[PDB]
RNA sequence: GAUUAACCCAAGUCAAUAGAAGCCGGCGUAAAGAGUGUUUUAGAUCACCCCCUCCCCAAUAAAGCUAAAACUCACCUGAGUUGUAAAAAACUCCAGUUGACACAAAAUAGACUACGAAAGUGGCUUUAACAUAUCUGAACACACAAUAGCUAAGACCCAAACUGGGAUUAGAUACCCCACUAUGCUUAGCCCUAAACCUCAACAGUUAAAUCAACAAAACUGCUCGCCAGAACACUACGAGCCACAGCUUAAAACUCAAA
RNA sequence: AUAUACCGCCAUCUUCAGCAAACCCUGAUGAAGGCUACAAAGUAAGCGCAAGUACCCACGUAAAGACGUUAGGUCAAGGUGUAGCCC
């Protein structure tokens, strides 16, 4: 995380983008000039912005510093921004028996109405011979159960030198989902 | 005066519940404890932070930290010999009341005796 | 080693010899008297009683040699010491009588002076407490400031960066650079000491 | 399995089945001292003789009280506080100083070893108060019984099942971080369970003989009650009782094994 | 065919220092165990280590390296047990 406070008097940089406590542009100085501008003035330092080539530093007194942190947590309530997608793993065997397969298809549907990427593999199982037509079956039985929640965000690909699969399955966007529903319904005008 | 034994353990004869419930038997050994290593901590970190603060301020120019580090060396050169100097009477016993190997030899000669003869 | 434990190196200094009897102290007395009953082993074929002898010159080289080519390297160094004196002599020649004052052109003078301008005086070294390597800011030895100071200076003209140019040029030039608090292997001790700035909150990790 | 020889019994042989020999041994850890105390009818000889630890220390019930630390509020200051192997989330009417301020819990003393039947009991004060001038004895009764839990009305600092969020992980319904509830507290009734174990029953006596499987907390005697008899099934089924209704108490058998 | 019958020659721990006959003692004469040098039950042949020898030294390097461990490797070095083939 990145942090709305005080940089301290130990800046990063020898050369430093300053600006005033009224927003002036104090242009690009040295950190010990910034040192000795902060104690003239009695007034801590902020970095605004990082991106920038010129490191952004900004003058500010302790209650401002305050109200900035005030005003962005009300954006960020107000306006959530959505997190990082989770991956999830699940490695399964060909021979996994059909009560452990409900087991890990109840967890893969709790991850779906979270919004996560479940990532499955499945490998060959132990002293058993499958063919990779057989292994991808289980991916649609797994996906038969979730009819117009998940699909398929990559789709069965070999992997591992062609001994497992490998498919990552999504939650459906709005937009998918509503067609969904449409073609659902469509089909219950016909019947 | 060591702390009372009498009426602590659960044995024949004692009414009150256990006092104590030692997991060994409290009969003294023939040995003592091998002197235990005092765990070990960074040293000269004043000195240290004194020569890296003027750095900050002198843009890591040693030319105007010569003072300063001059200092955090002899810091560490002292500390250095201290190195020798601790482990060389560590294993005299300079500052040991005695030594684990002096101190069981001599319990060697008078051993707890438990059983009868 | 060939050599059985009971044999002592040699000492190679003129003066230790001729030093007068009356100046030696009863310790200095004895071990006089001991070394005459000691083994010692034969003196090595690098270092003699020269008065032109200089051990960090003679390790510099040995730090350049490749394979065994000591040949070589010591024809790199002493073409090494006479681009560095040519290069004062040329900018000694060419300055003002006040200038010509500040110039140094002797190359021993500037060889020393470039080292010890890169030597880093803090290190970082790998340090596991609670079951986690942290890299640390820890004192050096003098042994190490010095073996790091050549390190750097010869693994800088190593660096494929310099094209075609011979190993007296990009040296004489980069001990010049050095000499001055100047120069890409200055900057590498900055860098450590920046780390070590920066990794100050880890000193505590260290036990010693 | 056949074959050769041998072995046992023999007009028998011996496959199945049934029967014949059923208790003076044990109960710290192998099954077993039932969570605790107290009768009657009785039993014992440990009751007369004949004797040495009364009082006080953290029993119990009631009423009252509060020193330290919290919470909350207020003033003034700071821009951050919280979290740690390291983070994120969380808070930001937040944090620090000072003052005011509990229906919560009870440093040190305690290296003491006391009180109580056990469970339990260690802040202060006061009141009441700690059965039995032989012993054992109720699972047919009576009175109790940590914690958790139930019902009802209250209090609420802090902690905290569950739950939610953050992290970790192949997964993490956990371990780690944050928030918060039932609950822990009081009152009035229930429930009656613990590795309720000091796994060592009560009373009386001994330290000699054989000291004694092992280990543990040395080995025994008298007397009494309680309990135990291969493992597992089984803290189970059924029956019965109970303010208990997903409960507790008592508690089997069939099948199975040659061990446990 | 069988290195899972073996000899033979080896890897490996070994860049180890242990193995152990025959006795003795302790544990109530149980499986087992056996040391303290200001010494308290161990004595131990033999084997290994070591010592010696080779190379340029007494150094170093070779060589040496027991008992066992991995049914380790090799029936295809040669030999060979058992089983199998003999137009
Ligand atoms: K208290
Ligand atoms: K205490
Ligand atoms: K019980
Ligand atoms: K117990
Ligand atoms: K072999
Ligand atoms: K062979
Ligand atoms: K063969
Ligand atoms: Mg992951
Ligand atoms: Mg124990
Ligand atoms: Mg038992
Ligand atoms: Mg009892
Ligand atoms: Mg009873
Ligand atoms: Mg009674
Ligand atoms: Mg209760
Ligand atoms: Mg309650
Ligand atoms: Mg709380
Ligand atoms: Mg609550
Ligand atoms: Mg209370
Ligand atoms: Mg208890
Ligand atoms: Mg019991
Ligand atoms: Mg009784
Ligand atoms: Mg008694
Ligand atoms: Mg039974
Ligand atoms: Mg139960
Ligand atoms: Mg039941
Ligand atoms: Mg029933
Ligand atoms: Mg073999
Ligand atoms: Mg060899
Ligand atoms: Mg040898
Ligand atoms: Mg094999
Ligand atoms: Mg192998």
């Amino acid at each position: 995380k990145t942090a709305f406070s005080n940089v301290g008097r130990k800046i990063s940089q020898r050369v430093i983008h300053l600006f005033d406590e009224k927003g002036n542009d104090l242009g690009n100085m040295h950190r010990a000039n910034v040192i000795r501008l902060m104690d003239e003035r009695d007034l801590r330092l902020v970095q605004r912005n990082t991106s920038t080539e010129p490191a952004e530093y900004q003058l500010m007194t302790g209650l401002q510093i305050l109200q900035e942190r005030q005003r962005l947590r009300e954006m960020e309530k107000a306006n959530p921004k959505t997190g990082p997608t989770l991956r999830k793993e699940l490695i399964l065997s060909s021979n996994i028996g059909q009560h452990d397969l409900d087991t890990k298809t109840k967890q893969i549907q709790q991850w779906i109405k979270k919004k996560h990427l479940v990532q499955i593999t499945i490998k060959k199982g132990k002293n058993v011979d499958v063919s990779e037509n057989e292994m991808e079956e289980i991916f649609h039985q797994i996906l038969q159960t979730m009819p117009g929640i998940a699909t398929f965000s990559s789709r069965p690909q070999a992997v591992q030198g062609g001994k497992a699969l490998m498919c990552v399955l999504r939650a459906l966007s709005k937009n998918e989902e509503k067609a969904y529903k449409e073609t659902q319904e469509t089909q219950e005008r016909d019947t | 005066a060591t702390p009372s034994l009498r009426g602590r353990l659960a044995r024949f004869g004692n009414p009150r519940k256990p006092v104590l419930k030692p997991n060994k038997p409290l009969i003294l050994a023939n040995r003592v404890g091998e002197r235990r290593r005092e765990k070990g901590e960074a040293t000269c970190i004043t000195e240290m932070s004194v020569m890296m603060a003027c750095w900050k301020q002198n843009e890591f120019r040693d030319d105007a930290c010569r003072k300063e580090i001059q200092g955090f060396l002899d810091c560490a050169a002292r500390a250095q010999e201290a190195r020798k100097m601790r482990s060389i009477q560590e294993t005299l016993g300079e500052s040991g009341s005695l030594l684990p190997n002096k101190l069981n030899k001599l319990l060697q000669r008078f051993p707890n005796k438990p059983y009868l003869s | 080693s060939r050599y059985s434990p009971e044999f002592k190196d040699p000492l190679i200094d003129k003066e230790y010899y001729r030093k007068p009897v009356e100046e030696l102290t009863e310790e200095e007395k004895y071990v006089r008297e001991l070394k005459k009953t000691q083994l010692i082993k034969a003196a090595p074929a690098g270092k003699t009683s020269s008065v032109f002898e200089d051990p960090v010159i003679s390790k510099f080289t040995n730090m350049m040699m490749i394979g065994g080519n000591k040949v070589l390297a010591r024809s790199l160094m002493i073409q090494t010491l006479e681009a560095v004196k040519r290069k004062q002599f040329e900018k000694y020649h060419a300055a003002s009588a006040e200038e010509q004052a500040t110039i140094e052109r002797n190359p021993y003078t500037i060889f020393h002076q470039a080292l010890k301008n890169c030597e880093p005086m803090i290190g970082l070294v790998p340090i596991l407490k609670g079951g986690r390597f942290y890299q640390v800011p820890v004192p050096l030895p003098d042994r190490r400031r010095r073996f790091l100071a050549m390190k750097w200076m010869i693994t800088e003209c190593r660096d494929k960066k310099h094209q075609r140019t011979l190993m007296p040029e990009k040296l004489s030039h980069k001990l010049l650079e050095a000499f001055h608090n100047q120069g890409p292997v200055i900057k590498r001790k900055h860098d450590l000491h920046k780390m070590a700035e920066a990794n100050r909150a880890l000193a505590h990790y260290r036990w010693w």
